[PDB]
């Protein structure tokens, strides 16, 4: 059956699902910090699913055939833009964090209902309760206005309320000038034209508000850039932690149920990041909104619900 | 009526299961067949009407009235398939739709033959016209415009209801067959004087009265051609066809109510005769035209003499033809220049020759020119009005220099003189620009060579 | 205020001019304290006194209202000799409707007033005179 | 373009209430999710 | 909230208006509304806010008060009659003490004050259980014991909800209020046609409450409860504007849809009984209602609202919430008009 | 007789009397003041309990 | 349709009318009177059932 109270009734409880290894991992640090690298590894030695960080097309890859939309359909955000003039006019720096957050949220719902449905833990890469240092370090270097930061931290307040933070948060600081030689060898030519203060601002965020906030509700693992190449230390640090702090003590199947009936729910998740705030960085108008939803509608099986597009093989659509 | 009421909403199901680009060829075309047969209705008797059933009848007074109202459908679609190009497919078949549904409930709004039957038709028409405009209108105040016919209509339609129904009460029917055989006097009381004003401010609101017309000019400068065509054509013949039957039951008392409605209407039609000098745009000037026209509908109505009906309906008929033909040819050169303004584009008829006759041949009816319907009904009704008395020669003729100043007026300054020089996007007149004036003008100008079917039951 | 009623319309039509005002009054008077009473009582004065002061403004307007109405009322009848007329209490209306709007200092309030006002005072009239119900017993 | 509600009008339906006066010139618009 | 645990409180509060519709005992009918009441407040307080708090306080003293003055009601006619039979009353203080309690609990004015603020501080699918489920238990009662209510009273009664809810509508932008403003205005027409032809009433109620369900319904549908929010609907779910629309004109009592029928049907019933004045009067003042529905139309339907960049996440997701019967209760909300003469079903 | 009937003060009154209904403190204190008040002017202004 | 059809199917139509017109006029008067007297199925309004009453011998006999 599809999820809801009366699956619940009939047995279908988080706890008779969720061992000692469901845990949520979440893996922070500045800009070209080896973070990813350091997530895939915790996933493979300790059996959970890994969650590549949540970029403007993470929407994409969980519907329709899985594949990036044109950039129309993502509102012309674009990480490039944002590195080659963050502060330009067409508020494309805002745009792009409001549209991150979303993106983080969603992913941060479908890791929940993946470890509520399966009771196998999920690693991520960063997440909406560490998204704001960004939001701080445009901020501090004059990219956003004072509006935008006002605006993000409403839809903050009424979306992050609602879920339960990571279990594990492991921290990888390397320092800025190494994060700034790493950028340079890394070769991208768009990246290469941050600036060490935006990097340092990042990193003020990380230490000044994130780490201090996660400690007092998570386990919280901090590594140097080659104290995290060793995985097998890290995850070894991992399957020894205490799990005394945080909310998810007090959970049960009861609240569980009704967080799991949230995350289930996309359009439910997702409600509030669209308040009608008019700013001008995301308000879009109604000719331009109404003529890219009419374009989204004509792309492949896009036109009606998933398993009702015979454009793409559905089959039987007269008794579906 | 069945045979009008089904074929009429089978074109809902065509508009909406045409290929995506035949919409218009589609229900262009088979709402001129219905059209085609609303002749039927011509099977007109000389003593009884043409009693079809318990819930519809057609007479002398409805059938031309369902005529204009279902070769306008045809017209009105025509009329909006350019301006609405650019909108999405399921948004154009609404807009049909809406029009289909405001032709099916136009064609039983004239055949009812139960008052409270005629009533809800009657207000149904509101719901699709107030939607055409306010969510098809191009401008900011199409929203005010909506609100404004909306309860305008309203504050009349409901004190209305509460007569009809009591009128039931009392009688035992509204049935206009047995209403004609078991009607009473009605006798002086203040009771009296407001059950007549609430049986008929509702249709006064609609032709409109003068006084209670501000209404009209906002709707029409803000709804797009379709919903300016349907209500100058059709909808306010809704108020003056209320009248005419609704007046059965309200004598003798008419004798004297009727005199405060008289000298609004009369005074009316020369006031707004001489607003149309001073207007400046274009659409609003139409719209006030049609209220001095209407006014000599509603003294005819009200003098109630078998001439003054004649004339009543032949006006009916031909202002709507006419007005119709006007705004259709006021939309023309807005969606070349995209402004009403009627200074703004002059010297027409050096870039637009055969659409300069289109103009000249809607002025000439709307003046009146012998021997037009036009004419026949106003001259019908200025013949009977001098028997009511002799003094109202005088605001007729004034009225009818006045009314041949502005018709020619606005053919002058749109169509003579020298061209606007840095307007140069006046491209020629499409095929279908063309066909739509002479699909109005023609069947106007053939109605001169048998005017009987359009001079009602008074004939 | 049926008996206050009853004693108004108790009496003809332009007789006893000192009587009619006191019954239009006395019913004015009455519902300026009904007003009175649900503004203290939903809007708390910011002082004891601010609301007596309240409570004043407002009775004395009603009751001047209703005082005006019956005394220009019962005086226009007996000069015009017309006991049964409902142009009357049209001018009865219209001067009350003027009252408020001095009390008010709006001209254009008075105006309104005076139209609301005055068709309302003559309705009440041809009812009277006819027996319009406004509350009918039910019958079927 | 047929004209359609830009932020100005939309933000008239966006306040406490739709007919301001000097006693609710203080009230604001209760929370989005209803917490408080 | 467990679902077992919610699925028993919701039979609770059915089972509570069961048993004031089928007791002939006016005890009976007391301890339907208290257990009734004893049900509600769960619903109400089930996400644990200030504001619901607020709203399950001011409901609780609102209804408690009122069962009490029912209780009196009670009492005096047992020591008038000496029985308990659920029909007229035998003591004219008592029946005024009963209509006031039960003109308490339907929420009209001028005892109206809770209900927008109730509404406003409770969830969406609690508030569609206050303004038609509740209305069933108190309706019930005045359909039996109308013969010995105060004819003065109940129209009095019945003018002052349709007054205060069609001013009160105006000033609104919150859904939960302007549906509360809306359901004090009908209760006025339900409550104006009792004492000529209850049968009326029954008609006004039934449809209020499928227009009142379907409002409801749509507003959960995509979890709107502004104005504003509303007005994001055409860049999500287009036909859900198009319901919107018909069924707030059929709220209108614009012909030729539902809500015409009631209005219509009553105006009858009065004049039969040569009452004019009311009938015009109270049409006229449900334009007032009818004005702040075609605002609601404009903003959602007939005009496209400004949007905002992160829709474009909503366009990828399909709408999973329930929705139950919405289809029927639409068709129903809208289209009913036809078929007005079935009104002598409810005879 | 126009400036009675316009559209803008026909629309002006309403508007008025909509902020003096819609207007209120919120105060479970008032509201059921207002209560006494009513059933008292019920019984003694108008009989309501006869 | 010719004129005979037409016409009588006139007087068909009036005959349904007016006998509906006259039935409205008797329910209007019908109802008049039962309320006003009670002596009609319609406006019955409940009375207390006498087969609720006990019969038999009480425990005191003064009853
Ligand atoms: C037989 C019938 C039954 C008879 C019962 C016999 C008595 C037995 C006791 C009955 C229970 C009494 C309970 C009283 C109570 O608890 O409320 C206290 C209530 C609230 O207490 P509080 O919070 O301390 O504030 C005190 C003031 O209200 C000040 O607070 P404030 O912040 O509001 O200050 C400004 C003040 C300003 O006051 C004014 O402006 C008054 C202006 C009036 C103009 C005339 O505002 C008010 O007073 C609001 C109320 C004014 C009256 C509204 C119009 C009525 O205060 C009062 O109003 C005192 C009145 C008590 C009078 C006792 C006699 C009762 C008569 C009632 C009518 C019975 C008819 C039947
Ligand atoms: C004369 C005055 C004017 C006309 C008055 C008419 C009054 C309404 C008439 C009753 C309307 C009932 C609704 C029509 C049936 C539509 C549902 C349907 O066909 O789906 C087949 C239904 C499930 O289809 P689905 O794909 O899951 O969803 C269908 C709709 O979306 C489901 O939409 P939903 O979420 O709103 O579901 C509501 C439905 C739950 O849907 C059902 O379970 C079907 C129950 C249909 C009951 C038939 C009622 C008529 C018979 C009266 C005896 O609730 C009921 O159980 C109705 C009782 O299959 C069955 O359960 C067959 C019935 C087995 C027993
Ligand atoms: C708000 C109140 C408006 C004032 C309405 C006053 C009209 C009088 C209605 C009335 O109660 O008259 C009673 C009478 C029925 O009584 P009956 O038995 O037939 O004869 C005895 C006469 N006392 O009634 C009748 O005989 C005739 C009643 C017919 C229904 C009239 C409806 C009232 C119309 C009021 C508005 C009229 C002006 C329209 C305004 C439109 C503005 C654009
Ligand atoms: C049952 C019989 C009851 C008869 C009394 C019915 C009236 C009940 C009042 C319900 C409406 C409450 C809303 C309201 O009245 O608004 C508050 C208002 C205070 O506003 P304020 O400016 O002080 O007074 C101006 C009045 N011209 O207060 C008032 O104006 C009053
Ligand atoms: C005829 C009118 C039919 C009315 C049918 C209404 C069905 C309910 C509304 C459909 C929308 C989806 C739905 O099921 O409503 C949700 C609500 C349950 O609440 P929900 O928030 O969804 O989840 C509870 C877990 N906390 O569901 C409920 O709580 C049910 C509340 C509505 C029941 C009262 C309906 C009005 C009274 C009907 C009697 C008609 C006479
Ligand atoms: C028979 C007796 C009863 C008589 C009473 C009248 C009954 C009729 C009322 C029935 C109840 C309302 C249901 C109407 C069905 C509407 C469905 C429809 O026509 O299409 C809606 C349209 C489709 O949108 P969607 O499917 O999401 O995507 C389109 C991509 N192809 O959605 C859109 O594209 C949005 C378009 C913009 C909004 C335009 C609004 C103006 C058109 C409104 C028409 C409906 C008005 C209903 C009022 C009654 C009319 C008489
Ligand atoms: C077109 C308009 C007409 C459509 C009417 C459709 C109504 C649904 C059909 C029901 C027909 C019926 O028999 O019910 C009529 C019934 C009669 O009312 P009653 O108090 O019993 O006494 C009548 C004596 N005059 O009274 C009623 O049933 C109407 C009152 C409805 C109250 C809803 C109570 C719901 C309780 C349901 C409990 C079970 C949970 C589901
Ligand atoms: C913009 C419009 C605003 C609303 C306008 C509403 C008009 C409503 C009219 C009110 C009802 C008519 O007015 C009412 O008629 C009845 C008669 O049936 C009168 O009834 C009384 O008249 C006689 C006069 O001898 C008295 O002896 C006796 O007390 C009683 O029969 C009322 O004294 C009168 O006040
Ligand atoms: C919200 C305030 C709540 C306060 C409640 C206070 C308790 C009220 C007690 C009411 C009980 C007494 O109620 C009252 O008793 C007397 C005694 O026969 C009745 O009798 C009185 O009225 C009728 C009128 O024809 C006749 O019986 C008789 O002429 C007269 O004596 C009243 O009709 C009844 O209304
Ligand atoms: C014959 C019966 C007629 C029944 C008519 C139906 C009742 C309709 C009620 C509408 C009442 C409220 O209507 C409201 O009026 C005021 C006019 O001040 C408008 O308000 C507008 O004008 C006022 C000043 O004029 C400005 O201060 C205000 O900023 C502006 O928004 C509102 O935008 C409109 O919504
Ligand atoms: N403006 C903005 N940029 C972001 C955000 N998350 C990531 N980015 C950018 O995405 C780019 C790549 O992300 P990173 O993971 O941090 O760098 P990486 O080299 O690819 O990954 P690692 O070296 O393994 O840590 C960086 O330039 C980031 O600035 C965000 O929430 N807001
Ligand atoms: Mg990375």
């Amino acid at each position: 059956l599809q999820y809801g109270p009366l699956a619940y009734i009939l047995g279908e409880k988080a706890t008779k699902k969720m061992t000692e290894k469901s845990k949520l991992i979440t893996v922070d640090g500045n800009i070209c910090s080896g973070k990813s690298k350091l997530a895939k590894e915790i996933a493979e030695k300790l059996g959970l699913k890994h969650f590549p960080e949540a970029g403007i097309h993470y929407v994409d890859s969980t519907t329709g055939d899985g594949k990036p939309l044109p950039v129309q359909f993502s509102g012309n955000c674009s990480l490039e833009k944002f590195y080659d003039d963050p502060k330009s006019n067409d508020g494309n720096s805002y745009r792009l964090q409001a549209w991150l957050y979303a993106s983080r949220l969603l992913q941060y719902a479908d890791a929940l209902e993946h470890l509520l449905s399966t009771g196998q833990g999920v690693v991520l890469e960063r997440s909406i309760y560490s998204d704001f240092v960004f939001l701080e370090a445009m901020y501090r270097q004059g990219f956003i206005r004072k509006q935008c930061v006002d605006h993000y931290n409403q839809v903050k307040k009424v979306t992050i309320c609602e879920y339960l933070p990571p279990h594990v948060v492991v921290y990888v600081d390397v320092p800025v000038p190494e994060v700034q030689s790493r950028i340079q060898k890394k070769g991208n030519p768009h990246e290469m034209k941050i600036t060490s203060a935006y990097l340092q601002d990042i990193e003020n965020a990380y230490k000044g508000t994130f780490l201090p906030e996660m400690s007092e509700k998570c386990e919280v693992l901090q590594y140097s850039a080659w104290e995290a190449q060793d995985a097998e230390k890290v995850v070894e640090d991992i399957e020894y932690l205490k799990y005394d702090k945080g909310p998810w003590l007090d959970q049960n199947d009861r609240k569980l149920h009704k967080l799991r009936m949230l995350v289930q729910d996309k359009l439910e998740v997702l409600n509030y990041t669209s308040i009608p705030v008019f700013l001008p960085e995301v308000t879009v108008g109604a000719h331009q909104s109404d003529q890219v939803f009419q374009e989204f509608t004509e792309l492949p099986g896009r036109k009606y619900r998933a398993g009702y597009n015979e454009d793409v093989g559905d089959k039987w659509i007269w008794l579906k | 009526m069945l045979k009008y009421i089904i074929p009429t909403i089978m074109l809902m199901p065509l508009t909406w299961l045409s290929k995506n680009n035949m919409i218009w060829v589609n229900s262009t075309a088979h709402s001129l067949l219905i059209s085609f047969t609303s002749l039927l209705l011509m099977n007109q008797f000389g003593d009884n009407s043409l009693n079809f059933s318990l819930l519809f009848f057609s007479d002398s007074l409805s059938t031309p009235l369902l005529i204009l109202t279902m070769w306008l459908l045809p017209l009105m679609l025509m009329a909006s398939q350019h301006h609405l190009s650019k909108e999405n497919l399921t948004r154009k078949k609404l807009f049909i739709t809406m029009l289909i549904s405001l032709q099916l409930f136009l064609i039983m709004t004239f055949t009812a033959m139960e008052l409270i039957l005629f009533y809800i038709l009657f207000e149904a028409t509101l719901v699709p016209t107030l939607i055409i405009i306010t969510r098809w209108g191009n401008q900011t105040e199409r929203l005010n415009a909506g609100l404004y016919f909306l309860f305008y209509t309203l504050a009349g339609s409901l004190p209305l209801l509460v007569a009809l129904i009591y009128i039931q009460n009392t009688v035992g029917s509204l049935n206009f067959l047995m209403l004609q055989y078991w009607v009473q006097p009605v006798h002086n009381s203040w009771s009296n004087v407001f059950m007549w004003l609430a049986c008929m401010m509702a249709f006064m609101v609609k032709m409109p009265l003068y006084g209670l017309h501000l209404w009209l000019p906002k709707a029409h400068v803000e709804a797009p051609i379709a919903g300016s065509m349907v209500l100058a054509a059709v909808l306010l013949k809704l108020g003056g066809y209320g009248m005419l039957r609704i007046t059965l039951i309200l004598n003798p008392m008419t004798d004297f109510m009727a005199y405060p409605f008289i000298m609004l209407s009369l005074w009316g039609m020369i006031m707004t005769s001489s607003i149309c000098l001073r207007q400046t745009d274009l659409k609003s000037l139409i719209a006030y035209s049609s209220v001095s026209h209407m006014a000599l509908v509603i003294v005819a109505i009200l003098i109630q003499t078998p001439w003054s009906y004649m004339g009543a309906t032949a006006l009916m008929i031909a202002h709507g033809l006419t007005s119709s033909m006007l705004f259709c040819l006021a939309n023309s050169n807005y969606e070349r220049i995209h402004s009403r303004t009627m200074i703004l584009a002059r010297g027409l008829q050096t870039l637009l020759p055969l659409m300069a006759t289109w103009w000249l041949l809607a002025s000439l009816t709307n003046l009146a020119l012998p021997p037009t319907i036009n004419l026949i009904g106003e001259l019908f009704v200025v013949m009977s009005t001098f028997s009511w008395s002799n003094i109202t020669i005088i605001l007729m003729g004034v009225n009818m220099v006045i009314t041949a100043l502005y018709s020619l007026y606005m053919l002058i300054m749109t169509q003579r003189g020298k061209y606007t020089y840095h307007i140069n996007n006046i491209s020629p007149s499409f095929t279908r620009e063309n066909a739509l004036m002479s699909l109005h003008i023609l069947p106007l100008l053939l109605l001169t060579l048998n005017p009987k079917i359009i001079l009602g039951p008074l004939y | 205020a049926k008996t206050v009623l009853r004693q108004y319309w108790d009496i003809p039509e332009g007789t006893e001019c000192h009587r009619k005002t006191y019954a239009t009054t006395s019913i004015g008077g009455a519902a300026g304290l009904v007003v009175s009473a649900y503004s203290v009582a939903l809007k708390t004065p910011t002082s004891f006194l601010e609301g007596v002061a309240r409570t004043g403004r407002y009775t004395f307007t009603a009751a001047a209202i209703g005082a005006i109405f019956g005394l220009t009322s019962c005086i226009s009848a007996q000069v015009r000799e017309k006991p049964d007329d409902p142009l009357n209490y049209l001018i009865g209306g219209c001067a009350g409707g003027l009252i408020l709007g001095a009390r008010t200092r709006s001209y254009g309030i008075g105006a309104a007033a005076c139209a609301y006002m005055g068709l309302t005072a003559a309705l009440v009239k041809m009812g009277q005179l006819e027996g319009w119900q406004v509350f009918a017993e039910p019958k079927v | 373009r047929q004209w359609q509600p830009d932020v100005e009008w939309a933000e008239q339906y966006g306040g406490a209430v739709m007919y301001p006066t000097k006693e609710t010139a203080h009230w604001k618009p209760p929370p989005w999710n209803d917490v408080d | 909230m467990n679902p077992i645990i919610f699925i028993i409180i919701l039979l609770t509060i059915m089972l509570g208006t069961i048993i004031v519709m089928i007791s002939s005992h006016w005890l009976l009918v007391w301890i339907g509304f208290e257990m009734n009441m004893l049900a509600i407040i769960p619903i109400m307080m089930k996400n644990h806010n200030p504001r619901a708090t607020e709203a399950s306080t001011k409901y609780f003293l609102t209804q408690s008060t009122a069962s009490m003055l029912l209780m009196m009601a009670v009492i005096i006619n047992l020591m008038f009659s000496g029985q308990w039979t659920v029909m007229k009353l035998f003591n004219p203080m008592a029946s005024m003490l009963m209509t006031m309690a039960l003109a308490m609990k339907l929420g009209m004015a001028p005892f109206h004050f809770w209900v927008p603020e109730v509404t406003q501080g409770i969830p969406l699918s609690s508030g569609l259980i206050l303004l038609t489920w509740q209305k069933l238990a108190p309706m019930s009662v005045l359909y039996q014991i109308f013969p010995s209510i105060n004819l003065n009273l109940i129209l009095t009664l019945s003018v002052l909800s349709i007054l205060i809810g069609g001013w009160g509508g105006l000033n609104q932008t919150q859904l939960r209020k302007i549906m509360a403003y809306s359901s004090i205005a009908h209760m006025g027409w339900m409550t104006a046609v009792l004492p000529y032809n209850p049968t009326m009433t029954l008609l006004n109620l039934i449809i209020y409450i499928i227009m009142t369900s379907t409002m409801f319904t749509m507003f959960m549908a995509n979890s709107t409860t502004t104005t504003l929010s509303l007005s994001h609907t055409w860049n999500k779910t287009p036909i859900m504007t198009v319901l919107i629309l018909a069924t707030l004109l059929s709220m209108g009592g614009l012909p030729p849809l539902s809500g015409f029928m009631p209005k219509w049907m009553i105006i009858q019933e009065m004049t039969k009984n040569n009452s004019i004045i009311l009938p015009t009067f109270m049409a006229i003042t449900a334009l007032l209602n009818l004005y702040f529905y075609m605002r609601l139309t404009y903003s959602t339907t007939l005009t496209m609202f400004p949007s905002t960049n992160n829709m474009k996440m909503k366009w990828q997701f399909p709408l999973m919430k329930k929705m139950t019967f919405l289809p029927t209760m639409v068709v129903l909300s809208t289209m009913m008009l036809p078929l007005t003469p079935m009104l002598s079903v409810l005879e | 007789w126009l400036e009675a009937i316009l559209p803008k003060t026909i629309s002006l009154a309403q508007m008025k009397a909509s902020t003096l209904v819609t207007n209120q403190k919120g105060l479970i204190k008032l509201y059921f003041l207002s209560f006494l008040i009513t059933i008292l002017i019920s019984m003694i202004l108008f009989n309501f309990h006869e | 349709d010719g004129p005979e059809k037409n016409y009588e199917r006139t007087m068909a139509i009036l005959q349904i009318e007016a006998e509906k017109a006259e039935l409205r006029l008797k329910e209007l008067e019908v109802r008049r009177l039962m309320r006003a007297r009670g002596d009609g199925p319609w406006f019955h309004y409940p009375t207390i059932d006498k087969e609720l009453i006990d019969h038999s011998p009480k425990a005191t006999p003064d009853n």
